[PDB]
């Protein structure tokens, strides 16, 4: 299988119908304050009203807020769309950042599509260029045959598609996309090493035309709208050759989108679908970022936000003079949720290892189990998880199977944490 | 009915399907030819 | 439910001026209430835009953060109307690496103006059965003249049987936008533009400029450009094949621009063509952008004396309530009035945000209870589970050790 | 002054330049959107001819390599996964590969028997992607048909294998499917059944 | 040969016992055994490739083979699973953000094999003609065990008259691509004729069937697959190195698709190794951004290095163990290393003398080790091949240690260096 990761026995949020926390479920364990804050919020999202709330998390390193972002992840199911992303990633030397941000909001939301589409193939009969326009091409199908105009575009295309008669192709009137599925499967006896391969004649009608469920986010409307890739015009072809580099996105292209949008909701054709999107490391932005979310976050469209921070009142990301809690403008901060995470004891200790152990499947001696929640008392709880897999490979090579102490103390003195370190450095 | 397509093949059924991409339509902007009535002294 | 590309906003309440005709505040309608010295002097103001006859006039709001300002520019831009241009944009926009740093100011106020113009075209058409000269009519039918473009073109157009679009009678052009008067089942009209100097220019710069203006590629456009469409402007308004209807302009957070942001302000404002503009900011001293210098919310002081400001005040409690009961019919939640007084306190002690806030996490707490109706014991419960800043703030320094720098 | 050694393969096991491109490429855009068209009334014709003279000035220009330039940048809009699915479809045409590669190390002439008509167009699907010949036997099909399509087989003995429609001269045959009718080659029933469907081959009874 | 004696070509490996107890000597190494206890596991632990995202740092004084280390391991580990080394301050670049950066190292790690049938056929060309007028062909080859006959494809023709193969030769086509390959003239077909043409050798006749089936296997980097399919004709940009801020949906597209790929089958990953020496050259934002970049399945182990201690955070002003921020130290494990011992310090050198090919005196060599010591092991690594150029100088063989000292005033060292900048401060400005 895959491989494991260390975030991967999460798969629930471990709530009950009632709306409390079970203490163990779906591979979580205490914090039940948390867990039904969480589960407060998912309903929230259930919603599918509301627009700009948003939420952080804080508390002790190390425990598990990405875990309950991803929890909250596995809970929304498939069909709402979901986004992560850091505060590092916001510098680029592409674009300012501020467009970086609004492309993020852009592609949170999601929509969802029900699309005609119209298509033609067969096997090629003739091809009579009459009077360039009056292209037109006799395509021959098991339920019988048929020619019909063409345009000039698609006449290229057929030049460039190297066909003559008696092979199949593959026309979409919408794209104009053109293709070539080889030779007719007729012609599979007249030589013996002709290399072309060949496939048989369609069972179908030339014309067909299918719905399909097709989903799209906004950003990627956007996008694909600025930069024409589409159309074949010969000005656009040359626009289209130029180096592809991404270019800021001016707001009135956002608003007749938007009113586009709106168009196709009133034929009640699409449905919309928003997201959520989570940030990790919020405090890696800098003043103008805190700046800029104060004006997006108005914004009548922006879908629910998340954030993370594992950090005291410290100096400002680019104000390098003034502290403040977690490092999060206080004015920001005013216009925010919040909620906290406690710290956990031995026996939760014991707990998530047996949790992990089960993740990753290894017998142990539950005294090694008592020595190692000790070990984690003493030090942080990622180091503890992280002594598993040498554990497990000290218990292969000699032999055995099962974890014992003696092992737990050799990966000991191979291994040091970092308090080990400054006090020995 | 229902054995026999799985029994032999299930693309029988739910025939896997090639996906694509959303052909959007163009895009227009009113305006006036009054924008370059001018502009060409000469 | 269903719903379109917006949905609740935070400000989404308000939709215009709670204002008299005689430029006098009612104490509450249009989704806002109190501040009424900011409202007679924003009903000035909004009547200066109406008559539009100064030339670039600036304003300043201030007031300590939670006042909803924003509140106050916003309901500027409903009373406006979708009918002259309106523009705004925060403080961190503004630096963009594409474009220079003069040049994205400039391209600003130059989109910010706004000049109208209505045209008109005759067009008329026949119903035509056959899509094929033989100008098949139900009203008045013609043979007049064949083109080559449009007897090769209309020949293989598909069209559904007596439908008629309304095509170029005068020029023959296929317009394919009408519908049949009668087969299937004439004006002149004055199509009305509205257009800004951000668009002639950068329609005028090149071959293709309409693809740079959604790009948002083009950078730098020279000025020599600039001023001879604002020559060109100035000689049809004289000539009266156009006219002008100045738009206006908003800026948020101006306490984060840099001193030459400042300077380079101060000269454009002198300008002719210079549209109206507002601002808006909270703190009060503070260091300016770039330097050392603290200044009455970090502008310089020469900007400030060519500029005026405006104030607002804190909410009292019955201001609180108010608020508290229009934004919660607003989103459809019904309270025990006992729930409504204990969370106003709440709201005084804390902050507008929260209340705001927790308004709808009560919402839903009650729909999981499966009532309709929320009491103290559900908000109490919300208010246990989040906190605000200052619970927050204090919950930290017990654990101030364990979060890092602190 | 001339190198041009070659252009080394980027370390992809011998072979390379165009089989990792063809077996990589498959990205396809979410959307794709033409260029905007202004909308202006009577425009000048001033504009049109100076744009016009442009337009006519881009080709001749690029015609002689226009060609080669509009083979590309022209984004795959689609893809078509092959065969290689019957991998993860139905183990019936995988299980059987091996021993018709037998049969074709043999050489045999090969029948080959079903039911379901759309099965045929499967096999037929099956074949191709083997490389191997094929016949079609159906019942749209006339009689005298069946007997050209008999001759076809029998003068020609460069077909190899063939496919029989259920309603009705070589030594390889297998069967495939079942009924209720009664109408040296071993024959290997594809009996997929590692459950219930081997009593389903069993009674065929009332009960 | 473009290769050349390095200072770590005498490194060969870790020189570990099955049990993983290291041998005072093996593969050119020894010393600092549990070092190499521990990395012994984590090789076993590659080899094992059932988890993800794990990361280790080694710390210890400076010279003291952590990159010989590093080297060792990577040697150890084989061709076939893929690696890369990078120094911290390659990733700053004009081109692109640091985290784009970050990306394309942690997907250039991983690698990607892709199995798939083939359909060929080859042997002699026993006979060919062609017939222009379309082109009317018939040709027939053979083996080492029967012979065959086959008409002639029109773009058979084609592809053979560009290749202007030359009857009685030997080939390989396949049906499918239909493009020919030369593996190799045989007796009758470079026997040419009179004329003299060229002159070539002999390769021996195919063998089995004509046919034969057969299948291929292929490799190719996550890196490598997004820029191929990013800008379609990106392609050249792979050696040109022009690919900028590849987008994220695209990364998403390739993940689904090269798992779905996966499970079914079609071709099976591999957990590359990643390595960054100078670790600490990297500021906080980087540090930010990959203690999340672990998280993704597609997390090659990751090996840093470095010696500092309690040094300031770059970008700045905090003091930390090595200078790297807590959120991260609490994520992986530490290995140390030790200042060497005495006669180690032989068995070192002689293996560094055995490298370079010099065999001199035993007093030489105590007196050499007693410097090294006291100076550095560095100095003594480079006076090494000082003194062999010395005493070949001297025309004779064996280097004595009289010419040790000859070399050893010739070259001051660093503590002679800064005694003499000492000797005269006002020598050099901004002192
Ligand atoms: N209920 C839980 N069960 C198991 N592990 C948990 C739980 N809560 C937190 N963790 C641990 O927290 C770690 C993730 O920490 P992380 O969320 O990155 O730090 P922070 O919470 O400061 O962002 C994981 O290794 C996970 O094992
Ligand atoms: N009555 C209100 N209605 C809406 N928003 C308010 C109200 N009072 C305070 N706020 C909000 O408090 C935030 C910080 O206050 P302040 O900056 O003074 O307001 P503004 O953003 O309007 O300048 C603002 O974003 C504003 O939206
Ligand atoms: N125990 C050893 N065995 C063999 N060679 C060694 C040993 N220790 C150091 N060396 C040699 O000395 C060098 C030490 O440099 P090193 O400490 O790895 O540099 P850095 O401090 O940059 O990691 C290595 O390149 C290696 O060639």
């Amino acid at each position: 299988t895959q491989r494991i990761a260390s975030h991967s026995h999460v798969k629930g949020l471990g709530l009950d119908e009632s709306g409390l926390a079970k203490q163990a479920a779906s591979g979580l364990v205490g914090q039940e304050n948390a867990r039904e804050a969480c589960g407060v919020i998912v309903e929230l999202i259930k919603s599918k009203k509301m627009a700009g709330r948003a939420v952080l998390l804080a508390g002790p390193p190390g425990t598990g807020k990405t875990a309950l972002a991803l929890a909250i992840a596995q809970e929304l199911g498939s069909k709402v769309p979901f986004c992560p992303m850091v505060g590092s990633e916001v510098y680029s030397t592409e674009i300012k950042k501020t467009e970086v941000l609004m492309e993020n909001f852009r592609r949170a939301i999601g929509l969802r599509i029900k699309e005609t589409k119209e298509v033609y193939e067969g096997e090629v009969t003739e091809l009579t260029p009459c009077e360039i326009s009056h292209v037109i091409i006799g395509l021959k199908t098991a339920k019988g045959t048929k020619q019909l105009k063409l345009d000039p575009s698609i006449f290229e295309s057929l030049q460039k598609e190297r066909v003559e008669a008696g092979d199949v192709i593959y026309i979409e009137a919408n794209s104009g996309a053109v293709k070539r599925q080889g030779r007719c499967d007729t012609y599979a006896t007249e030589f013996d090493l002709e290399a072309e391969e060949y496939v048989p004649l369609p069972k179908g009608d030339v014309h067909k035309k299918k719905e399909i469920i097709q989903d799209v986010t906004l950003h990627d409307l956007d996008v694909a709208n600025a930069r024409p890739q589409g159309g074949q015009d010969i000005l656009s072809m040359m626009g289209q050759l130029m180096k592809p580099k991404k270019t800021e996105i001016t707001d009135k292209l956002r608003g007749e989108i938007n009113k586009v949008v709106n168009k196709y909701i009133d034929q009640g054709i699409a449905e919309l679908v928003p997201g959520v999107l989570f940030v990790d490391e919020v405090h890696m932005l800098d003043i103008e970022c805190f700046t800029y979310l104060h004006r997006a976050l108005e914004s009548s469209i922006a879908p629910i936000v998340i954030f993370a921070s594992n950090r005291g009142n410290c100096v400002i990301r680019g104000t390098e003079d003034i502290t403040s809690p977690h490092g999060i403008p206080l004015d920001l901060l005013d216009r925010v949720m919040i909620i906290r995470t406690m710290l956990y004891t031995p026996q939760e200790m014991k707990q998530i290892i047996k949790i992990r152990a089960q993740t990753e499947g290894i017998n142990i001696s539950e005294e090694a189990l008592n020595h190692l929640g000790e070990i984690g008392t003493k030090t942080t709880l990622r180091y503890s998880v992280q002594l598993l897999t040498p554990a497990n490979l000290l218990a292969k090579i000699n032999g055995k199977d099962s974890i014992e102490k003696e092992h737990v103390e050799e990966i000991s003195e191979l291994f040091y944490d970092a308090k080990s370190s400054a006090k020995i450095l | 009915v229902r054995l026999q397509r799985i029994c032999n093949h299930p693309g029988l059924v739910e025939p896997r399907h090639p996906g694509s991409s959303y052909v959007a339509g163009p895009l227009e902007y009113p305006s006036a030819s009054l924008i370059l009535k001018a502009l060409e002294r000469d | 439910d269903v719903t379109r590309i917006e949905r609740i906003g935070a400000h989404s309440h308000i939709r215009g001026l709670g204002l008299d005709d005689a430029l006098e505040p009612r104490q509450a309608s249009q989704g806002m209430v109190g501040q009424l010295a900011a409202r007679r002097a924003a009903g000035v103001v909004l009547e200066m835009i109406r008559e539009g006859k100064i030339a670039g006039r600036a304003v300043l709001i201030a007031g300590q953060p939670g006042t909803g300002k924003t509140a106050i520019a916003m309901g500027m831009a409903q009373a406006l109307g979708p009918d002259t241009p309106f523009t705004a944009i925060a403080g961190s926009e503004i630096f963009s690496l594409e474009m220079s740093k003069t040049e994205a100011l400039t391209q600003a106020f130059r989109r910010s103006i706004g000049v109208r113009i209505k045209e008109e075209t005759e067009i008329i058409e026949g119903e035509v059965v056959e899509i094929q000269l033989t100008l098949k009519t139900t009203e008045m039918e013609t043979i007049y003249d064949l083109g080559t473009k449009m007897i090769e073109s209309l020949t293989k157009d598909k069209v559904q049987a007596g439908d008629v679009i309304t095509i170029d009678k005068a020029t023959g052009k296929i317009s394919k936008l009408g519908r049949s008067f009668t087969r299937a089942r004439q004006k002149r009209k004055e199509v009305v533009h509205t257009v800004s100097l951000h668009e002639i220019d950068v329609i005028n710069s090149r071959t293709q400029g309409f693809l740079a203006l959604f790009s948002g590629d083009t950078g730098e456009i020279k000025s020599e450009v600039r001023e001879q469409i604002n020559a060109k402007v100035a000689e049809w308004r004289e000539e009266g094949k156009a006219e002008i209807i100045p738009g206006v302009l908003f800026i948020d957070e101006v306490h984060m621009l840099d001193i030459e942001s400042f300077s380079f302000l101060n000269r454009a404002l002198e300008s002719d063509m210079a549209p109206v503009l507002i601002m808006a900011t909270n703190r009060g001293i503070t260091r300016i952008r770039g330097t050392s210098y603290q200044s009455p919310h970090g502008i310089p002081i020469d900007l400030l004396d060519r500029l005026l400001i405006v104030s607002t005040t804190p909410y009292s409690e019955k201001d609180t309530k108010q608020i508290l009961r229009i934004r919660c019919e607003e989103e459809d939640v019904e309270m025990s009035e006992d729930a409504y007084t204990v969370l106003t306190r709440i709201g005084l002690e804390t902050s507008l945000r929260y209340a705001i806030q927790l308004i709808t996490a009560a919402s839903l707490v009650c729909r999981k209870r499966k009532g309709t109706e929320v009491q103290v014991d559900d908000i109490k419960r919300v208010y246990s589970l989040f906190l605000d800043e200052s619970r927050s703030t204090q919950y930290m320094k017990e654990y101030q050790d364990a979060f890092l720098f602190n | 002054e001339s190198p041009s050694e070659l252009m080394l393969t980027l370390c992809r096991c011998g072979e390379s330049l165009q089989d990792v491109i063809d077996r990589v490429a498959f990205v396809i855009p979410p959307v794709v959107a033409a260029p905007p068209s202004l909308r202006v009334p009577r425009p000048p014709p001033l504009y049109s001819h100076r744009m016009r003279i442009l337009r006519q000035g881009l080709r001749e220009h690029a015609a002689p390599y226009f060609q080669q330039l509009r083979q590309t940048t022209a984004p795959r809009l689609l893809q078509f996964p092959e065969l290689r699915l019957v991998q993860f479809d139905s183990g019936k045409l995988e299980a059987l590969a091996i021993l018709l590669q037998k049969l074709k190390s043999e050489g045999r002439r090969v029948l080959i028997l079903s039911q379901m008509i759309l099965m045929l167009d499967i096999l037929e699907m099956f074949l191709n992607f083997h490389y191997l010949t094929y016949v079609r036997i159906d019942e749209n099909a006339s009689s005298e048909q069946r007997q050209e399509l008999m001759r076809s087989f029998n003068r020609d003995r460069r077909i190899f294998c063939a496919i029989l429609s259920t309603h009705s001269e070589a030594d390889t045959v297998v069967f495939y499917d079942n009924d209720l009718n009664p109408v040296d080659i071993h024959i290997y029933r594809l009996v997929s059944g590692n459950s219930i469907e081997e009593k389903l081959l069993k009674n065929g009874t009332k009960d």
